[PDB]
């Protein structure tokens, strides 16, 4: 027979959805673009492109709650506060953006293509620049949209 | 079924169920986008199995031998 | 001097059966196919791979009709994934 | 809670196959 | 064996249930689709219905290991175009049939209602074949309209032999008027001539 | 393999036709088995290139299946280049912003 | 904590397919590497966008046929003259444009790619004419 | 006679199960032999799929007592090459049917088990020999690309007899290319020409 | 003039049966033996030494397929080691 | 040269039927219909849009008489509103 669900619930996608605004990941759904926003707290060190071993749980129902969706290409986006230069910056956030896209294809996602880059804060969502990655603009972006 | 965001609004055509917050993970037709990758027929992705023999063998439309279904 | 190409391809290019068919229900993917006399033709707008089609055309919205053998399955891609699609008949 | 906006009335499967004729005859309406 | 015919008793009973919902379901969008097929001002100058042109692009056949033929587009002319009195509707090509079946446990209950969903999307495929037969011959007038723009087929050549008062003392017609259609509406291929769709 | 290579000698690469830029060195992973041009376009689109075709596709597809993880967009743009090999071609122009799919003469 | 991959090779015989599977294809690559041949950009004799203003309007065409009647156009929808140099053959040379909307030098640049080698196309921006020759 | 048809149930079943196991251990690596048995960069310039050669070195027959004839390697074209439309996959090659068999003491059990790993060695065995056929379909066109690097082998030669519009007035072709391959791949016995596979 | 070698040595090179054959299992041994038409025909790569061979090939990798009438046993060297293979059919 | 019309028009153009006819109810508007010999003929003064006729007389006060094929369903325009008429036979 044909496959009712195919491997995902409604029930599960919405679970997750209250669960990752409850920790604070939010969890923004715009007709099919779905945008989730992790601060760059949530996941790494201060200026660093280096997981914590914590925030893969993190990246745990980041992952499952892309088991969920038929996709195409994810993109992941990832900018931060200034801290140097705009070239360091840049170098940190396309390493920051390809080290979570290569852990998010070392999980399950069942996109064609991840499209991963990093910006020099470049399109920042506050104009308040408290610090580093402890700004609400420090932030990595996991963005796509659901196929049919 | 369409569960806990609400109960099911429409069954789009050409698409999964509707529920009536946002479009489901449910398939409504036979013809949506459904990942089947495991067929489970004698004869597939070779030609059919020529319904017309009887005997111990299939034989499949392209006039290869089922040899793992005879 | 092979012929052109089938012209009922105009036809399944449209939705529309040949006339004095018989209808092959399609799982799995957005695809028709009707079988007229040991052919079947598909109207889809996803890309047949693996069993090989005689004849096609394709229509201004990239809707392909395909001429094939009578396969029980068809394999596409969709965007990219590899894809099944299965039919009775 | 989550809601996508338009929460319209159910359509069923008559209207949808019409509406997807509808638009593409629109478009070559449009073009000709 | 009761459970087969327990489904056959559903499909039936399913099929015109579901053909009188799209039944009205389409008189509620009638006066909408007066508006999508308009065949009435398709029409041409001597109340000709349009023939349906088809367009194939892209084609290919393998006719065997030796040889295949490509061709980038090809116009067929399907039922030709011919004097027409009255344009037709869309109700001529979409309505389904409404009879209503008058010929009526646990198994026979489960199994008329998968019989009962048979017969739904049985009576679906018919109206989504209805709804594409009205596409191929609407949208080929409008590929008509199409190519008579774009100089790829010919117009049709009416010929009104006009006579006067005609006939015996028993019987008059006073202003006789015989119209033919001469020259058939037809695709040239002497191709110098054409057209190409360039807008801005 | 060893022997083509030897036996004419690859004379040039593609990086000649398609040049890196700075919003090309954005990376992609991509598991892939479709047609070309919808790949392509994606890329393009996420690249922030306009994407173009020259020359009309051709009846059968033209059938690439890119299987890969992490690398830039301009070397996934050079092995969809290589895997469509003399049925079509990637070139990028990158004083303009412009990825071109050209399908081949025949 | 953290996880290995879904689809992983963790077994004895995955992997050996696996890494025949990393080993076939780049050795594909290094194939379509020998046999791909390119002409430099220095040498692609194909058009170049030959950025006048008038040339920079957004059009649409859907149309396949002889070559002559679109220059033609393109050249009165560019405000342009249009010149012809050489002899049209018996068998026409057959184009096929389809965009509905991209812009009008570019729509000469792909006609002048599937025109190819039985003709070609110059435009001269200064004096507004385009041009068509043969061979 | 009761043990025998105890082992005639154990050996379809232990076939259909492991014709399963196969089929999505065969599809977790769906990738991956779609990166090893790769079809679709094999294929010629105008679509032609490769013929299959196939190469034995260093061959004997002893024909009767009186006489041998040995020969150093042999070459053979098997199934030639010919025009595809879609390239072949690994699964027209690969994949073993599955049905789910409905049919249903002691020595029953014992049985059902000998019967059981009768049905999986030869499920096994129609698995080695379709493995064995794709290795020598995909080799054959490998050692194609070989001889026809190494001059043993003419490519083949295409005609494009390119045709303008084309047909009647109710049915045209636009650009009515017909292709045609004239010369099939071939192995050449004039020797002078031919390469040899020298590297560093 | 005698002939050249059988041309389906080649197939029996590879790992595929000939057309129309029967299956024979072997044991004690890597090798493969169908049987055409009362000749059988043995995929292996060691060295079959006592019933003697009409016909043999040998790939690019040391595997050789012979061409010989049906003998219940087979033997061959392995590594220097004589050993036994054992056919049935 | 074609007929010129049916001259039997002319009686249906009046309220009279033809000569050895079938009479036909109508239901759901103005109009009386006979049928002849596999053609019905139908006296209205109000407009027959979809099925069709084959030929049409209208009297002084604006009657039609319409000879057409035998349609069960008649749609007409009444006074702009699209109409149903129903005939039995």
């Amino acid at each position: 027979l044909p496959c009712r669900v195919d491997g995902a619930c409604d029930a599960t996608i919405i679970k997750m959805m209250t669960d990752l605004n409850k920790k604070g990941i939010k969890v923004a759904s715009v007709g099919q673009n779905y945008l989730i926003s992790i601060p760059a707290s949530a996941l790494f060190a201060d200026q660093s492109p280096r997981l914590n071993w914590a925030s893969y749980s993190l990246l745990n129902e980041i992952a499952a709650f892309l088991k969920q969706f038929r996709k195409i290409a994810i993109t992941v986006t990832s900018y931060s506060s200034k801290y140097v230069s705009v070239k360091r910056e840049r170098a940190l956030t396309l390493a920051r953006s390809r080290v979570v896209s290569e852990y998010l294809w070392s999980q399950g996602v069942d996109s064609r293509i991840i499209f991963t880059q990093g910006l020099g804060s470049d399109k920042p969502i506050t104009s308040y620049t408290l610090g580093g990655d402890r700004s609400p603009n420090a932030r990595v972006e996991i963005t796509f949209r659901r196929a049919v | 079924a369409a569960a806990a965001a609400a109960a099911a609004a429409a069954a789009a055509a050409a698409a999964a169920a509707a529920a009536a917050a946002a479009a489901a993970a449910a398939a409504a037709a036979a013809a949506a986008a459904a990942a089947a990758a495991a067929a489970a027929a004698a004869a597939a992705a070779a030609a059919a199995a020529a319904a017309a023999a009887a005997a111990a063998a299939a034989a499949a439309a392209a006039a290869a031998a089922a040899a793992a279904a005879a | 001097i092979p012929p052109s190409a089938n012209d009922l391809l105009l036809h399944v290019l449209e939705g529309v059966p040949p006339p004095g068919s018989r209808r092959l229900v399609v799982s799995g993917g957005d695809a028709r196919a009707w079988l007229s006399n040991e052919k079947m033709y598909v109207r889809t707008n996803l890309t047949i791979l693996s069993p090989g089609w005689l004849a096609s055309m394709t229509s201004a919205d990239g809707t392909h009709a395909y001429e094939m053998q009578k396969s029980p399955v068809l394999l596409v891609s969709w965007h990219g994934k590899v894809m099944q699609l299965k039919v009775e008949g | 809670k989550f809601k996508k906006p338009p929460i319209n009335n159910p359509s069923d499967d008559a209207t949808i196959k019409l509406a997807e004729a509808a638009v593409s005859v629109s478009d070559s309406m449009l073009e000709m | 064996a009761l459970k087969e015919t327990a489904l056959s008793v559903g499909a039936q009973a399913g099929l015109a249930w579901r053909a009188k919902i799209i039944d009205e379901q389409l008189n509620k969008q009638a006066r909408n689709l007066d508006a999508i097929y308009d065949f009435n001002s398709l029409v041409l100058e001597h109340n000709i219905l349009p023939p349906v042109l088809l367009e194939g692009r892209n084609t290919l056949n393998l006719a065997d290991a030796q040889s295949i033929r490509i061709s980038d587009r090809t116009y067929k002319v399907a039922k030709q175009a011919h004097f027409i009195t009255t344009p037709p509707t869309w109700r001529q090509y979409l309505w389904m049939d409404y009879v209503k079946p008058e010929a009526p446990k646990e198994i026979w209950c489960i199994y008329t209602e998968r019989g009962w969903k048979n017969g739904i999307d049985q009576a679906n495929t018919i109206l989504e074949e209805n709804i594409a037969r009205i596409k191929e011959d609407f949208g080929g007038m409008i590929l008509y309209r199409k190519l008579l723009a774009m100089n790829m087929v010919s117009p049709p050549y009416v010929s009104h032999t006009d006579l006067g008062v005609t006939g015996d003392g028993s019987e008059i017609h006073i202003d006789d008027r015989v119209l033919r259609i001469t020259a058939l509406p037809e695709l040239n291929v002497n191709s110098a001539e054409w057209r190409a769709a360039v807008a801005k | 393999a060893k022997v083509e290579k030897v036996i004419t000698p690859p004379s040039k690469d593609n990086t000649l036709t398609i040049p890196n830029a700075y919003n090309l060195q954005a990376r992609a992973s991509v598991d892939w088995s479709g047609p070309i041009e919808e790949l392509t376009a994606r890329i393009a689109k996420a690249a922030h290139f306009r994407f173009r075709v020259l020359g009309k596709s051709p009846s059968v597809p033209v059938l690439i299946s890119i299987s890969t993880k992490d690398e830039s967009l301009a070397e996934i743009l050079r092995d969809i280049d290589y895997q469509a090999g003399k049925k079509a071609s990637i070139h990028v122009y990158p004083n303009s912003q412009v990825v071109e799919l050209r399908y081949a003469k025949i | 904590f953290k996880k290995p991959p879904i689809n992983n090779p963790s077994d004895d015989a995955t992997i050996k397919l696996a890494e025949a599977a990393v080993s076939v294809s780049d050795s594909m690559l290094e194939m379509a590497k020998v046999e791909k041949v390119i002409t430099p950009p220095s040498k692609d004799n194909t058009l170049t966008i030959p950025n006048a203003y008038n040339l920079q309007a957004r059009a649409s065409v859907d149309w396949s046929g002889p070559i002559e009647e679109l220059t033609a156009r393109i050249a009165k929808a560019a405000h342009f003259r249009f010149r012809v140099l050489g002899k049209s053959p018996s068998v026409p040379v057959l184009i096929s444009i389809s965009t509905k909307d991209e812009s009008l030098a570019e729509i000469l640049r792909d006609i002048d790619y599937q025109a190819g080698k039985k003709a070609s196309i110059h435009v001269y921006p200064n004096s507004q004419v385009v041009e068509l020759r043969y061979a």
